[PDB]
């Protein structure tokens, strides 16, 4: 299952 | 055997023709088991490999939602990083972000990495600790402050060492079919003449499984990693891989230069001579 | 992956500690957030629990976060009428974005020291014809529920800003009806 | 930063004329991520051809697999040819069954 | 500034199309439209992610948007149906995590009328004192009454000599259905105030119930005989009185 903690760059 | 699995991303942005490309791709060890691409109708995580059918609706409704979240980060990503390098509206740029856990033959964690990249060059990368990360230049040292604030990788490492390792085992047993066996190379050798005085000796592995294998050529014991032609494992299309290595050697001297193939699935170690 | 609040409308008497309750599905959350809103009006942010945090305290106001369980609770230390209003859980992860709650319509019941319950008849200012039944001074446990040609309401919340004569009363009203009998 | 692609021509089993097969085109090593890629019968573009999702390896560079339903024969010529900026013409690679 | 939000209200004809505005001056990526239907939670219809792209919310049916711009992230209703009645709420968040939470504009209450012939102001009356509870307490409750209204979109208020009171106040939760059974049902709204026998039997004293009312606009057509049913004040008043 994919990684779901998305913080912008 | 260890078994990993890995998420790759490619976001291309394409100037004047609207949005970017998005690929992001899912692997069990060499094994594609999801797909989404942007180009594509659906505008799902789609199943790759039979083993994942089996996931029911909610697994691919949560999948899609999440890849899809991945994909609006790489959009705004490609802005930012656009603004970080001072680069024109013109230009084509390439975002790519590989992540992923591996597991012994125990099925217990051994290590987790993830790698981003900006226009095919280290941009940040998580440390080997899964505490800290490495920034390649000043752009990515602004990205390094935003994701320690945002406890990026604190939540990565309880992913990497929870969810990655906890699905790649259940991934394992459902697959295990394909993703568990060990198939050992059927070998053969070849001859070609370059000229009246030299001929290539081709040492040849199909149809094994996994990948992972070692191709030595040795002239009467001594080890010709130095002289030896090396091509990239590539993959059959029927779930197998394939390999060779070749020596330029002198005519008549055939006999004493021997193969050695090293892979999971033989009994022993083979040990090829030609004809 | 959603997020609930049950029970969906709590009753309280003034002063008394007070708990709302919050449940969610979603996972890797971002945080966790708990809203006022007032009836008619927009949404007034009480705390901001980040993934990182196990509770948020604002005066009379604690919030706990525990990602696991997937639930949150608020504490209202010494509730006071003002409290009233619906309080509305929302959970922010990366798949559902900011998801929310149906909601807790909190009622925060005045104390009534010297209830005197008794049905006034109120006649028009402008008019002979026109008159109002009101049911006043009755304690905060008495409840009042509504022939479709009598209209009767439900026992008015109080200004959120009074500082004198706080009871309760409902009105009941109809087109020839007497008051004795209306409630 | 540019890398060259590089090119593997094969069958999916063993050669064997009259025997349906599938002719491989892997392409590997390659960077930026826009490539054309054709399988050839007797110098003329095969129609129906499938790729794997594009993917790369752990120094960023690109690989896709080229696949496509053949079957050999002792005369019918097959081939590979990739246009990629790094390349000064598009590169033809011959299946060479006996290499 | 935060978010601005427009309009604040609206009455609307089944079919008729509506934009709803949302501008942040803020320079946030991440934009979003909500809905909120009576003792619910908001419930996502669309979100951008940046200039140039919309997608897909809970609920995006019967509802279109578009971002051209960073600012704007307009809301369209096409053909206004019943089940549109509802609040809208815009928002903006400068990353998708909003470790500072989405920044809300202030609400948009649409209403949708099988037609704008539905659509009543209140009328208004004050009701004095009974002597008996006068005597009983030596404390004077007025009640005011709002009824015939539709939709049930009003502010109730007292004022005392000129100036708005609170102390004393006591208004009902939520307007009253007049026909329960009917969806089109008029309404009614009660509120007490609360003084002294000395106020209120004293001539000098002046009581004023205010019901803000919000209705159709000017640009509203009206072929009807009774007056065009816009956004207006209607006020009922009693004075004290000794004799």
């Amino acid at each position: 299952e994919l990684f779901s903690y998305l913080i912008e760059k | 055997g260890s078994h990993s699995m890995r998420y790759f991303f490619t976001s291309v942005s394409r100037p004047g023709r609207g949005e970017p490309r998005f690929i992001a791709v899912g692997y069990v060890d060499d094994t594609q088991f999801v797909r989404f691409d942007s180009d594509a109708a659906s505008q799902r995580m789609e199943p790759r490999a039979p083993w994942i059918e089996q996931e029911g609706p909610e697994y691919w409704d949560q999948e899609t939602r999440n890849v899809k979240a991945q994909s609006q980060t790489d959009r705004v990503d490609l802005g930012t990083l656009r603004g970080y390098y001072n680069q024109s509206e013109a230009g084509s740029h390439t975002i790519q972000i590989m992540y992923g856990c591996d597991v012994g033959s125990d099925g217990r964690f051994l290590r987790g990495y993830r790698q981003d990249a900006y226009d095919g060059k280290d941009y940040i990368a998580l440390n080997e600790d899964l505490r800290s990360w490495t920034a390649a230049d000043m752009a990515a040292q602004i990205t390094k402050r935003k994701w320690e604030a945002a406890h990026e990788a604190e939540q990565l490492r309880a992913y990497l060492d929870g969810t990655c390792v906890e699905w790649l085992r259940r991934y394992l047993e459902n697959g295990k079919e394909t993703l568990q066996r060990t198939d050992p190379p059927k070998t053969h050798m070849t001859h070609h003449p370059i000229s009246d005085h030299e001929a290539t000796l081709r040492c040849w592995a199909l149809g094994f499984y996994p990948a992972e294998i070692t191709l030595t050529w040795q002239r009467d014991g001594e080890d010709q990693t130095q002289d030896t032609e090396l091509v990239e494992t590539r993959p059959a299309g029927d779930g197998t891989f394939q390999k060779w290595a070749a020596v330029v050697v002198p005519s008549g001297e055939e006999q004493r230069y021997t193969c050695h193939v090293q892979h999971e699935g033989l009994p022993k170690p083979l040990t090829l001579r030609w004809e | 992956q959603e997020v609930t609040q049950i029970p969906a409308a709590l009753s309280v008497p003034e002063g008394e500690n007070l708990v709302l309750n919050c449940s969610f599905t979603l996972r890797w959350i971002y945080n966790l957030q708990w809203f006022r809103q007032d009836p008619g009006k927009g949404l007034t942010s009480l705390l901001l629990i980040q993934s990182s945090q196990r509770e948020q305290t604002s005066g009379r106001l604690n919030a706990s976060l525990d990602k696991s369980s997937g639930r949150s609770t608020l504490y209202i230390a010494a509730s006071q009428p003002g409290d009233s209003a619906t309080y509305l859980c929302a959970v922010n992860n990366a798949g559902n974005m900011l998801t929310f709650g149906g909601g807790t319509r909190l009622m925060v019941k005045p104390h009534i020291q010297n209830p005197d319950p008794a049905v006034y008849q109120l006649r028009d200012s402008k008019s002979s014809d026109k008159s109002v039944c009101l049911f006043t001074d009755f304690d905060s446990q008495t409840n009042v529920s509504q022939d479709s040609d009598v209209y009767i309401t439900d026992k008015c919340v109080l200004d959120m800003r009074s500082m004198d004569f706080k009871s309760n009363s409902a009105v009941a009203w109809s087109n020839d009806f007497a008051c004795a009998n209306a409630f | 930063i540019q890398r060259t692609p590089k090119i593997q021509v094969y069958s999916r089993h063993p050669a064997e004329n009259g025997k349906s097969n599938f002719l491989n085109c892997y392409v590997s090593g390659f960077h930026p991520s826009d490539i054309e890629v054709d399988l050839l019968k007797n110098g003329e573009r095969i129609e129906k051809v499938e790729h794997s999702d594009l993917s790369f390896s752990k120094d960023w560079s690109f690989y896709l697999l080229y696949y496509t339903e053949f079957t050999p024969t002792e005369k019918d010529e097959y081939a590979c040819r990739v246009n990629h900026v790094t390349l000064s013409q598009p590169k033809i690679v011959k299946w060479d069954r006996d290499m | 500034a935060g978010v601005t939000q427009t309009p604040k209200f609206r009455i609307l004809k089944i079919g008729q199309s509506m934009t709803l505005q949302c501008t942040q001056d803020m320079n946030h990526n991440y934009m979003y439209w909500y809905r909120q239907d009576p003792g619910m939670g908001l419930k996502l219809i669309y979100y951008s992610v940046g200039a140039g792209i919309t997608d897909k919310g809970e609920v995006p049916n019967g509802y279109n948007v578009s971002r051209s711009t960073t600012e704007d992230f307009p809301l369209r209703l096409e053909s206004a149906a019943p089940s549109q009645t509802s609040v809208y709420f815009c928002a903006s968040s400068e990353t998708r995590g909003a470790p500072y939470g989405y920044t809300f504009g202030s609400g948009t209450r649409l209403t949708v009328v099988e037609d704008l012939n539905k659509v009543f102001p209140p009328e208004v009356a004050v009701f004095e004192p009974s002597e008996a509870e006068i005597s009983h307490t030596q404390k004077a409750t007025l009640v005011c009454l709002a009824t015939g209204f539709y939709p049930d979109h009003v502010e109730l208020s007292w004022w005392v000599n000129g100036k708005e009171v609170h102390s004393g106040v006591c208004t009902d939760p939520q307007p009253l259905k007049e026909q329960p059974a009917l969806n089109d049902s008029r309404y009614a709204l009660s509120s007490r105030l609360r003084v002294s026998a000395t106020f209120w039997q004293d001539p000098r004293n002046h009581f004023r119930c205010q019901v803000q009312f919000y209705g159709l606009s000017e640009n509203d057509e009206w072929t009807q005989d009774r007056a065009k049913p816009v956004t207006q004040i209607v006020s009922a008043e009693a004075w004290g009185r000794a004799d």
